[PDB]
């Protein structure tokens, strides 16, 4: 099964440089060439560059050319692209892709997620919602995850396994501190009889915290 | 450096209609010696990598659903969604890989349907919070449409402005309507000098606002 290991978060400050890897397995690393790919929500998907394992050999879009290097390490089979003299402009989600020689099939990283400031690493807080006290048919319980940098953080409910009738918010910044919450609706017959917790993830502290939503 | 343009930028249509997404290249595409036009379409949904369509331009990926059908030859492309399902929502890019690769800037596709009021929820600040010293009342606005809504906070009876951060949902792809959260962050000894916390949902559905409320001490 082909598979690209990339870090969930970075966080560098303005003016350094920062060598994101990219780790694969499940195919023969020399076969395929390697892309990377940043997203922002203002310019979208831009191509960065790609580089031939085999060679060496690299090309660059235009824009990135002196921003970005592309390396490889054939023997532990991973991908690096180093980014120099880093501006807020640089914080981005970046992917890698492997290119089969079958052009049907292309392999995604998952995205690390880049941020350039000088701010500190913060993990969150992470706060069960149970209702107000006080019946319907139906109740509506929420997670907060409250006061972490940078981003990202991934929730889930019941480890994955609670999807139907959630809601996830992107989160705000306020004060160099994101917050974002989510919730769940579920029949009053699950729940408070069935266990329900929220699970956050906060890469950039290697943060994974479960959170029970008891009642009030 | 072939420079891609999509269009439209975004569009909305009911499920079951079709959708042509155009994407045009600043030089042709086709190869004169593997006959092939390197043009490629990916779909991203909110939070995943995207994912290959088409490519050679016409040629779907094993697995991808027939309503997919990519067209075009030279510098013009299209994307067709033959009937669109609910689960298509989506940002759809084109990348062209003849010399190099550039995508192109996407097109947005959201969907219509009608119209939903809110369900409103309010949540006081957890016991945990409270004993960490901080206190935020949450409110959700679930599985509403359009996706314009207001929302306004009432402390003991008066409005409160200061304090509010709004987040809104991707449009849900399972039946299309938006979420909203509205949080209300405030110091723990500001929650303990006011009793009533209000939140106050004003959508089109209705001229009433759908309210929410709960008093502190009665916690």
């Amino acid at each position: 099964e082909v598979q690209l290991q990339q870090s969930g978060a970075e966080l560098v400050r303005p003016g350094a440089s920062v060598k994101l890897s990219c780790k694969a397995s499940g195919y023969t690393f020399t076969d395929y060439e390697m892309h990377w790919v940043k997203q922002t929500p203002v310019h979208g998907l831009e191509w960065i560059g790609a580089i031939d394992p085999e060679t060496g050999g690299t090309v660059y879009n235009q824009k990135f050319k002196g921003k970005a290097t592309l390396t490889a390490d054939i023997s532990s089979t991973t991908a690096y692209m180093e980014l120099r003299s880093l501006t807020s402009e640089d914080s981005a989600v970046y992917f890698c892709i492997s290119e089969d020689i079958d052009e049907s099939k292309d392999y995604w990283g998952q995205g690390t997620t880049l941020t350039v400031s000088s701010a500190k690493t913060t993990a969150p807080s992470v706060y069960p919602l149970a209702p107000v006290c006080g019946s319907g048919s139906s109740v509506t319980l929420g997670c907060l995850v409250k006061g972490y940098f940078p981003e990202p953080v991934t929730l889930t409910w019941n480890s994955g396994s609670l999807s139907s009738g959630v809601h996830t918010f992107p989160a705000v910044l306020q004060s160099d501190l994101y917050t974002l919450s989510s919730s769940v609706t579920v029949t009053s017959s699950t729940w408070p009889s069935q266990s329900i917790t929220c699970n956050v993830a906060h890469p950039a502290s290697s943060t994974k915290v479960d959170k029970k939503i008891e009642p009030r | 450096d072939i420079v891609m343009t999509q269009s439209p930028s975004s569009l909305a249509v009911s499920a079951g209609e079709k959708v042509t997404l155009s994407c045009k290249s600043s030089q042709s595409l086709f190869n004169s010696r593997t006959r092939k036009n390197y043009l490629a379409w990916y779909q991203q949904k909110p939070g995943l990598s995207p994912t290959l369509l088409i490519y050679w331009a016409s040629t779907r990926k094993s697995g991808v659903p027939d309503r997919f059908t990519g067209s075009g030859s030279g510098t013009d492309f299209t994307l067709t969604i033959t009937s669109v399902q609910a689960e298509d929502l989506a940002v759809y890019y084109c990348k062209q890989s003849y010399y190099l690769r550039t995508f192109g800037g996407g097109t947005k596709l959201e969907i219509k349907r009608a119209d939903a009021a809110p369900t409103v929820s309010i949540f006081p600040p957890s016991s945990e919070q409270l004993t960490s010293g901080g206190a935020s009342v949450v409110c959700f606005l679930n599985n509403f449409y359009p996706k314009d809504i207001n929302v306004k906070w009432k402390i003991d009876g008066s409005e409160r402005q200061n304090g509010v951060l709004n987040s809104w949902t991707d449009q849900d792809s399972k039946d299309s309507t938006y979420s909203m959260s509205s949080t209300l962050t405030l110091t723990k000894d500001e929650y303990e000098r006011h009793n009533s916390y209000t939140c106050e949902a004003t959508h089109k559905t209705s001229t009433s606002p759908i309210v929410k409320s709960f008093n502190r001490n009665e916690c």
